[PDB]
């Protein structure tokens, strides 16, 4: 489905000091007629002479993957897009987790099963767990385990901190707790990591304070009422 | 008619028990063998299981079990049934085959694994 | 038995024939019965220029595979060979594996994340435009007609006109009433193209724009706990939707009743709060208000925050911001009756307005927006309205072809 309205525009560490002109240089002569198939996205290098420049694929027609063929009327659109685009650099996989492979097995077994297989607990008839504590050493990589395990899945995130919510002011952790929580269900499936679950929570006889007994009162009952089973 | 619920009776506001408020007070337990059986018996009632299960042999072993715990156990013995399976099913694959869908039955090992983690 | 690709401006496709022996007639029909394609619209080629023709005729011109009686032995064609098929019209072709789209990786909400784009109600504590100052002769006028003609019964609205300041003040210099029906907690605005189009022609002229809108409350809309109503509250924000003015201000006439029990009008205005618009602009609030409705609470299609509260139903309050009055006597009176009331102003109101304004100059005498209105009913909305109004605005003396037109006009010829 050769595309017809795409756009095609080139990266900024390559355009730096670039000899001139990209489309009669650069884009047309190696892309025209050349039925090279183009995915949105995809960080393409090409030359035309010395320098060899870098392009990023901004946008298509149709959206996801099309062929430059001579229908495609776009030239270089000015913006050459910065290197910020690297900087989200897919922010974490699995192979930026490691050292640990029972850990993240078990993570994997109580968390992407569910979320993508359904079926065998339903044929088996348990009741999948949703509670999961990971604890350890500070400074050990849990929430690195917990953003790998929870972005590869592709499942909805919510990530609730600790101290970000405690500094709000009384009156207000009470709603911010259930806003998330309502936010989060309605997007099945999802995930909510809740960091430094220790600082929200604490135990109840090293506080004896009213604001942290009702904000550990109003987290008790809000994680009780996750048995609506809409995978959360 | 009011039903207070608690765990150390000592606990609480030593002036709820006088006359008149609180003047019942019963000990739910921790179950014997034959509760335990019971209560095996009433979670298992759903899941598939191959009839070699000996729920006999597993409330003799289990000591200091409750309710909760023994429920506990059976999740954890369907999900080692699961993962014992896990090394024929493939994750990128969501048309799991029905006759593996059907051929899936926890039996007597599982249950003991999962007793014994 | 032989498989044959098959390339098209929407991809490739593939094709299981008897052989070679049939020729390009029974591949058509092979095609026909399997992809569902029309004889008509199917032309067959070798060349890969063929899918980039735009026309049947410059699909069959490629008479290389065009002629369904060529045999298909005869063009070497075996095992995975390649054919190109155009076809009139643009199809999707099944077998389409799920595509991600691309960037959608790392989906990483946040508590934040969530506040800012929730949308929330607040109460704006100070308003773009700090004060708004009314035309006093506008201003009597106005309030004359309500607590005399309408006994604070009937609801009546206008849009107001005036300069805006550089610090945001605005000066409120007339008040135009369009064609509307009025009743007890409602007001239909029934807007005419034309008649807005020379409001805003007459305020080109005058060196203005459209500054905000005013209406009445009735009697018992006054005695109701709120400021204003959701369906003025509504209207209000759909008319500062269509302005582009940052400057708007909401203005209510109220009937208010002192502690001596007199009764005294009042002209409160607002600025309605920025996140009413972003509420509005968005779609959030529903234009459909059901008698049963509570006017004390607007309404949204989706739940919002109010401040700490959470509850879809907002209160009006939540979104004017306090606006000091001022009151000043700017270029324009407004004596003349406003036009599209009860009082429908005719020939004969506009002699007897230029009879009681005899003594005052010709210019003064047509710096009355609605005079200016009617006019301009009978005026070029193009030429003469802006060279009108940018008359009167200057004070300048009124060129001898306009006085005579409206001395003419005004005297039944
Ligand atoms: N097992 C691991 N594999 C790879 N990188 C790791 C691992 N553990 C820690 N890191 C690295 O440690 C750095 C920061 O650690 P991080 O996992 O963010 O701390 P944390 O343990 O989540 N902190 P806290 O929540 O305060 O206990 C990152 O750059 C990770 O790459
Ligand atoms: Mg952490």
């Amino acid at each position: 489905k050769y595309g017809k309205r795409v756009h095609i525009l080139p990266v900024d560490d390559t355009v730096e000091g670039v000899t001139g002109n990209l489309f009669d240089a650069y884009l047309k002569p190696y892309f025209l007629e050349a039925y090279r198939p183009v995915r949105k996205g995809d960080l393409f290098l090409v030359r035309g002479g010395m320098r060899s420049v870098e392009f990023k694929v901004i946008e298509t027609d149709p959206a996801e993957y099309c062929v430059v063929a001579p229908d495609t009327e776009i030239f270089c659109e000015g913006e050459p897009v910065k290197r910020e685009d690297e900087e989200r650099l897919d922010d974490v996989g699995y192979d930026d987790v490691g050292g640990v492979r029972k850990q993240m097995a078990q993570i994997r077994e109580l968390v992407e099963l569910p979320l993508r297989h359904p079926q065998l607990f339903k044929s088996i008839g348990v009741k999948p767990p949703k509670g999961i504590l990971l604890y350890g050493p500070p400074g050990s990589g849990k929430t690195l385990i917990a953003r790998a395990v929870a972005n590869e899945t592709g499942a909805f995130f919510f990530c609730i901190n600790g101290p970000e919510i405690m500094s709000k002011l009384a009156g207000e952790s009470e709603s911010n707790l259930r806003k998330a929580f309502e936010e989060a269900e309605k997007n099945a499936p999802s995930i909510i990591f809740i960091d430094e679950i220790d600082s929200i929570a604490p135990k109840r006889e090293k506080t004896n304070g009213e604001v942290e007994r009702r904000i550990v009162s109003q987290l008790l009952t809000l994680m009780d009422g996750l048995k609506s089973r809409a995978h959360v | 008619i009011v039903m207070g619920a608690t765990n150390r009776p000592n606990s609480i506001d030593p002036a709820l028990r006088r006359f008149g408020r609180f003047d019942r007070e019963i000990d739910i337990g921790v179950p014997d063998e034959i509760g335990r059986l019971e209560v095996l018996r009433i979670h298992t009632k759903n899941m598939k299981l191959a009839e070699d299960v000996d729920l006999e042999r597993i409330s003799k072993d289990t000591h200091g079990y409750v309710g909760a715990d023994l429920a506990a156990l059976c999740t954890e013995a369907a999900l080692q049934c699961i993962r014992e399976k896990m090394d024929v099913i493939d994750l990128e694959d969501d048309s799991i085959d029905a006759e593996i869908l059907n051929s899936m039955a926890v039996t007597n090992e599982h249950f003991h694994t999962a007793l014994g983690n | 038995m032989m498989m044959l690709r098959i390339r098209s401006r929407d991809g490739l496709e593939r094709v299981t024939a008897e052989g070679a022996h049939i020729t390009v007639s029974q591949l058509k029909t092979l095609i026909a019965d399997q992809l569902q394609i029309p004889l008509h619209k199917q032309t067959l080629s070798t060349n890969r220029d063929l899918l980039l023709a735009k026309t049947p005729a410059d699909l069959l011109a490629f008479t290389d595979l065009t002629d369904p009686n060529l045999p298909l032995s005869s063009l070497n064609l075996g095992h995975g060979s390649m054919l190109y098929l155009a076809y009139d019209g643009e199809r999707s072709i099944p077998g389409a594996p799920p595509v991600t789209p691309a960037g959608s990786f790392g989906r990483k909400m946040t508590v934040d994340d969530l506040i800012a784009r929730q949308m929330r109600v607040t109460r704006q504590e100070t308003s773009h435009c700090d004060s708004v100052s009314f035309d006093r002769d506008a201003a009597n006028a106005f309030q004359h007609y309500v607590n005399e003609s309408l006994a604070f019964a009937v609801k009546r609205g206008g849009f107001m006109y005036g300069t805006v300041t550089e610090e945001g003040q605005v000066e409120v210099d007339f008040i135009y009433e369009p064609p509307q029906q009025g009743t007890e907690a409602n007001l239909i605005l029934m807007r005419d193209a034309d008649e807005e189009k020379r409001v805003d022609a007459i305020a080109m002229g005058l060196g203005m724009r459209r500054v905000g809108f005013i209406f009445n409350q009735t009697v018992v809309q006054d005695k109701t706990e709120y400021t204003l109503s959701n369906a003025e509250v509504l209207q209000a924000a759909e008319l500062h939707a269509e302005s582009e003015l940052k400057e708007w201000v909401t203005a209510v006439v109220k009937l208010e009743v002192n502690e001596d029990g007199g009764a005294d009008v009042h002209f409160e205005a607002f600025q309605m709060s920025d996140m009413c618009i972003r509420l509005f602009k968005e779609e959030w609030f529903e234009t459909e208000i059901m008698p049963d409705d509570d006017p004390k609470l607007s309404k949204m299609k989706k739940e919002v925050v109010v401040g700490v509260k959470d509850l879809k139903e907002v209160d009006n309050d939540f979104f004017l911001v306090l606006v000091r009055i001022l009151d000043h006597q700017g270029p324009l009176s407004s004596t003349f009756p406003i036009e599209n009331r009860s009082s429908r102003a005719t020939m004969r109101a506009l002699k007897t307005h230029l009879d009681r304004a005899k003594s005052l100059p010709l210019v003064k005498k047509m710096s009355d927006f609605h005079l200016l209105l009617f006019v301009a009913q009978f005026l070029d909305v193009s030429s003469d309205v802006p060279a009108l109004a940018e008359c009167v605005r200057l004070q300048s003396p009124v060129p001898e072809g306009y006085a005579l037109l409206i001395e003419s006009m005004a005297n039944t010829c």
